[PDB]
RNA sequence: CGCGGGGUGGAGCAGCCUGGUAGCUCGUCGGGCUCAUAACCCGAAGGUCGUCGGUUCAAAUCCGGCCCCCGCAACCA
RNA sequence: CGCGGGGUGGAGCAGCCUGGUAGCUCGUCGGGCUCAUAACCCGAAGGUCGUCGGUUCAAAUCCGGCCCCCGCAACCA
RNA sequence: UCCCCCGUGCCCAUAGCGGCGUGGAACCACCCGUUCCCAUUCCGAACACGGAAGUGAAACGCGCCAGCGCCGAUGGUACUGGGCGGGCGACCGCCUGGGAGAGUAGGUCGGUGCGGGGGA
RNA sequence: GGUCGCCUCCUAAAAGGUAACGGAGGCGCCCAAAGGUCCCCUCAGGCGGGACGGAAAUCCGCCGGAGAGCGCAAGGGUAG
RNA sequence: AAUCGCAAAAAGGUGGGCCCAGUUCGGAUUGGGGUCUGCAACCCGACCCCAUGAAGCCGGAAUCGCUAGUAAUCGCGGAUCAGC
């Protein structure tokens, strides 16, 4: 290492935006997060969000009906 | 050596599930990581003041070491641009430095991108390496909201052991990294 | 496609030859070659008088054309 | 960046900020601070983590927002002209969609003027 | 063919000597004035610079070949 | 080689008296009047005074050196 | 003296590419560590040091095939130093001595010198 | 009209040399680093990968004996 | 129907927020979801809710109105007519 330009390695406590505490190191010792692995839609499995099935469009629209047949 | 859960989750759970899909005959074959290496392009501060400068601190400030320069190979004209004259930064990760940016890369970093649909699968070399683009650098954590003047991506390149994709993208797979299909 | 076109100040065209290129075009343009006359009170009408005007025009089929190919010793 | 989609200004209040979101209007913004019981008037930065972080996953979860909604809209757009309805031609060649006279102006459709002799 | 000059928006002419950068007047187009036209007033469009090549990081600019135009020369017998 | 005197804004420029005052015209911008283009009248921007360095309480005004253009007359094996 | 490894020359691909297997006692390499010497236009990658836990995966060593590459006769011709011949002429032709290139047959997955370490 | 000295290639017939108003190009400079030395590094190009980024800006991989570079013309030389 | 209803006049006053930003300015455009009238709202209606939140930061040459309850500004009503 050429230590004389490079900043330092602190140990870095991270407290994410679930209660995380992911312990890592870092340049700054103590950062918070947003959102993490622990609870994005596309990282823990397929998860659901808002999105279901994308509106009542279009065949499923429902809401009506005049058929027996 | 040092206490990096990522140093671990290789070593203790994804090496030895590598042996457990493709099994090697030696313990050298399991496939495993070398270089990181990140690369903005700047080259917008061409015969421009070195706004870049500050960029080097942001990145030094990522990595937890200093970026070299780099400079043009031939001149350009139509890019504005004569040879020699400085455009961009290469930061190379090996080693425990690595592992702390993959660390903070994959849990932190990554989900914090706007609409983040998993990584591209398709993005893969050939000879065992993965590359993708960045196009805001305040994604890390230790970038904050004044230390940004501007958004600067970079080219973010890992390579490995492996003799194909097929290595790799199970390599990376138990490790981390998303996918889209 | 319009080659030669003189003005007219207001309107026209005072002069105006054209191109019209396709099938079946001389045949059914033949008959235009000569001399249209209209009566109506003119745009350019100092007061409210109709007046009579005229207009000659000359369809010419396609000419195929070949200077001599330079001298013969 | 931040919440939700991206960071919200920090300088105004809370129920501006969230309208700067794509996805939340003044009507959601105000939907978005009763469920959720936070003082209405209270610059950004004045807001207690706790405040944030009951607030942050509430709205990303209740409605499409940023890209994410953008992609319902821009998908919707694909399937009318695809189909070839007259509300999916409209949009093929650019022009107004919900009906109105293109003799004059429609010109936000159309782009600037377009003029020729 | 021998020497010199030239070809750039529809017309006429700079820019080339010194490489990075297309300019002037007229015309044309759109909008004024006027009953209308012109004048006038306001705004815009419009050429990849004859042509093949080569030099260069880059050519209207430099270099070579060809095409076209223009002037000069073509004498002693 | 030697003599002569100059950049002051975007060009022309007295201020170069006799060291304490940085101006005029055009240019450009805003306003005025205006059939106008324009003359015309008010306001505005831009001066680092060629450079380093020295004297002075203070100097574009004085010196030392030097950059540079013009100007001067010689010389040219 | 015979085999294996290490360092090093020589011949300058018949030695190379590629494929295939093999070798860790020794030797070597990767490898382990980054305190010190030394080092990175950033990185212990390289270079450097202290090591010796693992390993022959890679590199390298050793064999194995002939796809590529490379080598490549014999025979014959072209051409030609010298000596002549024919035809009006343009060009042909003979004796004598020398003799390719290409192509064919075929060869090749090395040979070897010095030194060191270890084997029978 | 063209040319006049110097350089590169061909003409030139495998030593040197060799003419023509024979065929083709260059020179009248440049560099205080483009020089001395020690030390390290290896091209152009091609395919695949890569935010803005393209035919080509910087980055990764694999391929590559010299087709790049060596101030400028050409030849020779040149990565041991 | 001077009885009942359309009918809240809107500017205004008072109170609270906004702080000079393409803004809580602006509401064009578009997505999705509905109400009404009609046989029937695709071309081709009006209104409501959500999200989208464009051009526009006082407009070249030129040009218009109006001299007192007028100009400017703020609403309301009606004729037409299922509806707009
Ligand atoms: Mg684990
Ligand atoms: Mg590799
Ligand atoms: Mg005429
Ligand atoms: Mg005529
Ligand atoms: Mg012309
Ligand atoms: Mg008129
Ligand atoms: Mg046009
Ligand atoms: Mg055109
Ligand atoms: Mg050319
Ligand atoms: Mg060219
Ligand atoms: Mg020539
Ligand atoms: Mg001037
Ligand atoms: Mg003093
Ligand atoms: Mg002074
Ligand atoms: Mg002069
Ligand atoms: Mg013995
Ligand atoms: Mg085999
Ligand atoms: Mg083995
Ligand atoms: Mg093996
Ligand atoms: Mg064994
Ligand atoms: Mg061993
Ligand atoms: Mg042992
Ligand atoms: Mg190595
Ligand atoms: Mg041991
Ligand atoms: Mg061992
Ligand atoms: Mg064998
Ligand atoms: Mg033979
Ligand atoms: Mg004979
Ligand atoms: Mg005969
Ligand atoms: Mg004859
Ligand atoms: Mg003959
Ligand atoms: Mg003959
Ligand atoms: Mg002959
Ligand atoms: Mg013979
Ligand atoms: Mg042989
Ligand atoms: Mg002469
Ligand atoms: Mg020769
Ligand atoms: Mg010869
Ligand atoms: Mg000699
Ligand atoms: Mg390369
Ligand atoms: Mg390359
Ligand atoms: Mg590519
Ligand atoms: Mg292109
Ligand atoms: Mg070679
Ligand atoms: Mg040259
Ligand atoms: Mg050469
Ligand atoms: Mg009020
Ligand atoms: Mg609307
Ligand atoms: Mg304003
Ligand atoms: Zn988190």
């Amino acid at each position: 290492m050429k230590e004389g330009i490079h900043p330092k390695l602190v140990p870095a406590r991270i407290i994410c935006g679930c209660g995380n505490v992911i312990e890592t190191y870092s340049t700054k010792p103590e950062i918070y997060v947003e959102v993490c692995s622990k609870c994005h839609p596309f990282y823990t499995g397929q998860q659901r969000f808002v999105d279901t099935e994308g509106r009542v469009e279009r065949f499923q629209r429902r809401y009506g009906d005049s058929y027996r047949k | 050596p040092l206490d990096l859960a990522l140093k671990r989750k290789y070593y203790e759970e994804v090496r030895p599930e590598l042996i457990r899909r493709f099994g090697y005959q030696n313990v050298w074959e399991v496939p495993r990581l070398e270089k990181v290496v990140i690369n903005q392009g700047l080259g917008e501060a061409k015969e421009d003041a070195r706004i870049l400068e500050k960029a080097a601190q942001e990145l030094a400030l990522i990595t937890g070491q200093k970026p070299a320069v780099t400079r043009a190979k031939k001149s350009i004209s139509n890019f504005k641009l004569r040879k020699g004259m400085p455009i961009g930064l290469r930061v190379t990760l090996r080693r425990d430095r690595m592992w702390i940016f993959l660390e903070k890369l994959l849990n932190v970093a990554l989900p914090r991108i706007r609409d983040f649909r998993g990584l591209n699968p398709n993005s893969f070399d050939g000879r065992g390496n993965y590359n993708l683009g960045l196009r805001e650098q305040l994604i890390f954590p230790e970038i904050t909201y004044d230390m940004v003047d501007a958004l600067r991506g970079m080219d973010i390149a890992v390579v490995t052991t492996a003799e194909t994709d097929e290595e790799a993208r199970a390599l990376l797979e138990l490790l981390g990294f998303p996918f889209r299909k | 496609e319009i080659m030669s076109a003189s003005e007219g100040e207001h309107g026209g065209y005072k002069e105006i030859i054209a191109k019209i290129s396709g099938d079946g075009v001389y045949g059914r343009l033949k008959f235009e070659s000569g001399g249209h006359r209209v009566q109506r009170v003119p745009a350019t009408e100092s007061q409210g008088r109709i007046h009579t005007s005229a207009c000659t025009v000359a369809v010419m089929p396609e000419l195929p054309d070949a200077e001599l190919p330079d001298i013969n010793p | 960046a931040r919440i939700a989609g991206v960071e919200i200004p920090r300088n105004k209040r809370v129920d501006v900020a969230l309208t700067y979101i794509y996805g939340i209007g003044k009507a959601r913004a105000k939907e978005a601070l009763e469920k959720t019981g936070i003082n209405p008037a209270t610059r950004v930065k004045d807001l207690t983590e706790a405040e944030v972080v009951r607030l942050r996953e509430y709205v990303e979860n209740t409605w499409k927002l940023e890209g994410e909604l953008r992609a319902e809209v821009a998908a919707n757009i694909k399937r009318l002209m695809d189909i070839g309805c007259y509300r999916g031609l409209r949009h093929r060649r650019g022009l107004p969609v919900r009906g109105q006279r293109t003799r004059t102006n429609a010109r936000t459709r159309k782009g600037p003027r377009k003029t020729v002799a």
